[PDB]
């Protein structure tokens, strides 16, 4: 028996194009999909079926096999909302682990009339072939709802090793699981395995470390000798820095900078600017009281490139009052490409935005959006896909977190 | 004939309710035309006659053709179509002549009267209702209409299904369906290749879709939107361009449109001073005296459109080459091939310079647009063989504050290279004077003064009438710029300036920054700073 899924009152079914593919996973979706047409999880559709959701595939870390992604964004935002229970365990467990259990969903059949809206696309090449129209008879991964339906079926299926094993924290988002325990490595990854198995079991089928993630502190230079410039540049900052900090205090430094000298002009500090100056020190050795995370509004997650392979970014809700910042070096490997370091960035930020929240933040990212459809989904690999905007860093917020501290 | 398939399931949009539109008087002799041509069809089964049990209707309306003085028959579904669902798109794109493979033969057959084969679901027939009027006769479709909206998508799922079956049997033969024409082409020998055709036609007919005889259906040389279509490959008709006496502003556009359409494939081709007969156009057929720049100009490119063009066909066992080449600030040529001189496509791209852009940004932007037109093509992005050394590239890329990327390239030695024009010092430089600039101009009155002191005691002062804060801010520092000699220090707590201190634009919509652009140019070396406002500083 199937549950009847609805769309908020008032809406329709997404009309999204597809992106073109190449050739490589042209091929990719195409095998995936007879497949499991055969299994008779999705079914070839006519031309009166209207909607579109776009497609493409991905091949996960560590497996070379292709994985088929789709893009339910948009249906998503158009699926009614439905006891999605999130704990804040695993914030402080040692060690988390995420587990693939999107297979599940197919056994779960979808009810009739929703099914329509669920219809996506392979392309071809050129044009030369009409695209092969398909939709789900079955849950569909990356939805929303799926999880949600699969609810029952799922703790059921955990509670064993749930009550055998309450040191554990387990936390499904999505396609995802978390499973997170402070057991030491030998424990975990074995217990993890276990755990795998009891699934497997079933049917179904499928390291991180959250108390090590600090929020750093902005460090100031510090020089033997000031000039000019040293003292212009250490001002710009600071100034900016008091719509944060409102104790930082500038003046006493601004006075040496009073009279037309040459940037390169050597400046002792008087002991007034120098206590000023100590002062902000240590203001600047802890993060913002007041930040409290507010379940009922949106994450937001910043992103500036910092050059030489390094990105920053903070995760806030209101500007300035930052929940999380942090900066992130580029993985091995993508010594020549902006892109593949951006997306891995965007990822790593997501994961902890969930392990976290369990949210995903909406990026303000610093590259040009033709730039960013054309290559992202080249390096995606997660199940979900997060919200995006595209943005124009300010020269000033860079060189304020450029400043943190390792 | 019409045929034994599975009728799609057709409604209309949501609360709406079929056509009610009230039907023309035509004359004696129309009349007498739709009533024996609708006798026609009604015998063949097309369309069957109805009562008053129906309250729909479309107006129907007689046409003489061409070829015979003999009256057919219009049927306006233009509302009828208004009340229709959506279907999923047509056709999603055309293929282009660059992303084709080359075939031994290819025909097209066309299964013309085949919208009038598939069956129309019987419980919509009812909104097709139309009637035939007298001097002073209800009728409904049975089958797909000539007009009707779900028409054309419904037809080609059904061509779609009933070639699945010829195809897989066939999986050497390559069929590509468009309108009501049917493409077929092969690498089999000219015997085999007919005998697979005439297969495939028994086929079709086979579900009452007639299709023309061996003796009256088309062959290549065919016109692919602008293309000359070959089996070995493919041709531009000569683009052929009006010489006349007396040009009106309207004939300009259509011939400037031409010609830019020609430019893809044609580099070379100008059409700038044949922009400037428009300025101050005052309609669209006044009479406009040609330049003698233009006249030299519009002669120059029916030299360059005298020569054709015939590229190459797709081969996938080839690696593709992109290359590409700035013909000016702003302006890119490429083309893609496989075998050098043996293009597959060309084309350009004039960038309007917009806020603030420098040609790497610029070449970036190209090989991006390329990039994704390939892949829409071929499937495949191409290496690209790239007007700028591996240094420039690096240094850029890798302070520049947005991500950017370019796929696996190649630099090529053919001038002119793209290069940075110029590279503000990271710290500020020993000896050089050091210019404070500021700016302020009464947002209201529009008057204001720019000017800058230095550490060598240098001053200066200009007031400005009909000036605003930003042009003001950035006087400030082009004045700066101008009195200084090759090296510089310049301080400034613009807010605008931040932009080009982390972009280092060469090239802007303002004019102003412009100035200031060419004067960092010639400079040896310029720190420029920046300090928050109404301080000490
Ligand atoms: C997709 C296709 O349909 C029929 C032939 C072909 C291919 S791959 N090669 C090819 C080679 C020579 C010619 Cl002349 C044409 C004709 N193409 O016409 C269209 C673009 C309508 C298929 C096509």
């Amino acid at each position: 028996e199937t549950v009847p899924v609805k769309l908020k009152p008032g809406m329709d079914g997404p009309k999204v194009k597809q992106w073109p593919l190449t050739e490589e996973k042209i091929k990719a979706l195409v095998e995936i999909c007879t497949e499991m047409e055969k299994e008779g999880k999705i079914s070839k559709i006519g031309p009166e079926n209207p909607y579109n959701t776009p497609v493409f595939a991905i091949k996960k870390k560590d497996s070379t096999k292709w994985r088929k992604l789709v893009d339910f964004r948009e249906l998503n935002k158009r699926t009614q909302d439905f006891g999605i229970p999130h704990p804040a365990g695993l914030k402080k467990k040692k060690s988390v682990t995420v587990l693939d259990v999107g297979d599940a969903y197919f056994s779960v059949p979808l009810d009739e009339d929703f099914r329509k809206y669920t219809a996506f696309t392979i392309p071809s090449i050129n044009n030369e072939t009409p695209g092969i129209r398909y939709q789900y008879n079955v849950l569909p991964q990356g939805w929303k709802g799926s999880p949600a339906i699969f609810q029952s079926s799922m703790t059921k299926i955990l509670e064993p090793f749930r009550k055998q094993n309450p040191d554990i924290v387990i936390y499904q988002y999505m396609d995802d699981l978390y499973v997170g325990s402070d057991l030491e490595i030998g424990q975990h990854r074995t217990k993890i395995e276990e755990l795998r198995q009891h699934l497997l079991r079933w049917g179904l089928t499928t390291e991180l470390h959250p108390d090590k993630w600090t929020v750093q502190p902005i460090v100031l230079p510090e020089k033997d000798s000031w000039t000019v410039n040293d003292i212009q540049k250490l001002v710009g900052k600071l100034n900016w820095a008091s719509q944060i900090y409102p104790g930082i205090k500038v003046r006493q430094l601004c006075k040496l900078l009073r009279g037309t000298k040459a940037l390169t002009e050597v400046i002792p500090l008087t002991e007034e600017a120098e206590l000023e100056l100590a002062e902000n020190r240590e203001i600047l050795k802890e993060p913002v009281h007041g930040v409290y995370y507010d379940p009922s509004k949106d994450l937001i997650a910043e992103i500036q490139k910092q050059g030489q392979g390094q990105w920053t970014y903070q995760i806030y809700q209101e500007p300035f009052k930052n929940l999380k910042t942090g900066k992130y070096a580029r993985m091995r490997g993508a010594h020549t490409n902006d892109v593949k370091q951006l997306t891995e960035a965007v990822q790593k930020i997501t994961t902890e935005s969930i392990v976290i929240w369990g949210k995903t933040p909406k990026f303000k990212l610093p590259i040009q959006k033709e730039t960013w459809e054309t290559w992202w989904t080249e390096y995606w690999q997660a199940t979900w896909i997060p919200e995006w905007e595209f943005v124009n860093t300010p020269p000033l917020v860079k060189l304020w977190y450029q400043l943190e501290k390792e | 004939p019409i045929s034994p398939i599975e009728t799609v399931p057709v409604k209309l949009k949501p609360g709406m309710d079929g056509p009610k539109v009230k039907q023309w008087p035509l004359t004696e002799e129309k009349i007498k035309a739709l009533v024996e041509i609708c006798t026609e069809m009604e015998k063949e089964g097309k369309i069957s006659k109805i009562g008053p049990e129906n309250p729909y209707n479309t107006p129907v309306f007689a046409i003489k053709k061409k070829d015979s003085t003999k009256w057919r028959k219009l049927v306006d579904f233009r509302e009828l179509n208004k009340r229709t669902q959506d279907f999923w798109e047509v056709q999603l794109g055309i293929p282009h002549p660059a992303g084709l493979k080359k075939k031994k033969s290819v025909t097209v057959l066309d299964v013309g009267d085949a919208y009038f084969s598939v069956p129309l679901d019987e419980d919509f027939r009812k909104y097709t209702a139309f009637t035939i009027p007298s001097i002073n006769i209800r009728y409904q479709y049975n089958v797909l209409p000539q007009g009707w909206k779900g028409s054309p998508a419904i037809f080609q799922s059904s061509m779609t299904k009933i070639l699945e079956p010829f195809r897989k049997q066939n999986p050497d033969i390559v069929i590509y369906q468009y309108m009501d024409d049917l493409y077929v082409g092969s690498d089999l020998e000219i015997g085999q290749h007919r005998t697979k055709i005439e297969e495939l036609r028994q086929h079709l007919l086979r579900w009452g879709l007639t299709t023309p005889d061996k003796k009256h259906q088309k062959e290549p040389p065919f016109l692919w939107m602008g293309y000359e279509l070959h089996p070995d490959k493919w041709t531009v008709q000569p683009i052929v361009l009006p010489e006349k006496d007396s040009w009106t502003v309207n004939d300009i556009q259509k011939l400037v449109g031409k010609l830019n359409w020609a430019s893809q494939i044609y580099p070379g081709i100008k059409v700038r001073q044949l922009c400037k007969l428009l300025r101050g156009t005052k309609a669209l057929t006044e009479v406009i005296p040609l330049t003698e720049e233009a006249e030299l100009e519009l002669a120059e490119n029916r030299e360059i459109l005298k020569e054709p063009v015939h590229g190459v066909y797709y081969d996938p066992s080839k690696d593709l080459i992109a290359e590409i080449q700035k013909q000016g600030q702003g302006q890119w040529t490429y083309q893609i091939y496989q075998e050098p001189f043996k293009n597959l496509k060309t084309g350009k791209y004039a960038r309007m310079r917009g806020a603030h852009t420098n040609d790497v940004k610029q070449l970036t932007e190209a090989v991006q647009k390329i990039t994704t037109e390939s892949i829409v093509i071929w499937g495949k992005t191409p290496k690209f063989k790239l007007p700028i050394q591996k240094e420039t590239w690096e240094t850029w890329w890798t302070e520049y504050w947005q991500a950017t990327w370019i796929p696996e390239w190649e630099f090529v030695n053919t001038p002119p290279l793209v290069k940075l024009w110029y590279q503000l010092e990271k710290e500020p430089i020993v000896g050089a004077e050091t210019f404070y600039v500021d700016g302020a101009a009464n947002r209201e009155t529009k008057l204001g003064k720019a000017g800058y002191v230095t550490n060598r005691g240098r001053q200066k002062v200009v007031t400005l009438t009909d000036t605003t804060n930003q042009k003001t801010e950035l006087q400030a520092i082009y004045l700066a710029l101008q009195d200084s000699g090759l090296e510089v220090n310049i301080v400034t707590d613009s807010q605008y300036a931040l932009g080009i201190i982390q972009a280092q634009p060469d090239q802007s919509e303002s004019e102003l920054v412009n100035q200031i652009i060419e004067q960092l140019i010639k400079k040896e070396k310029v720190y420029l700073a920046w300090v928050p406002a109404h301080k000490g500083i």
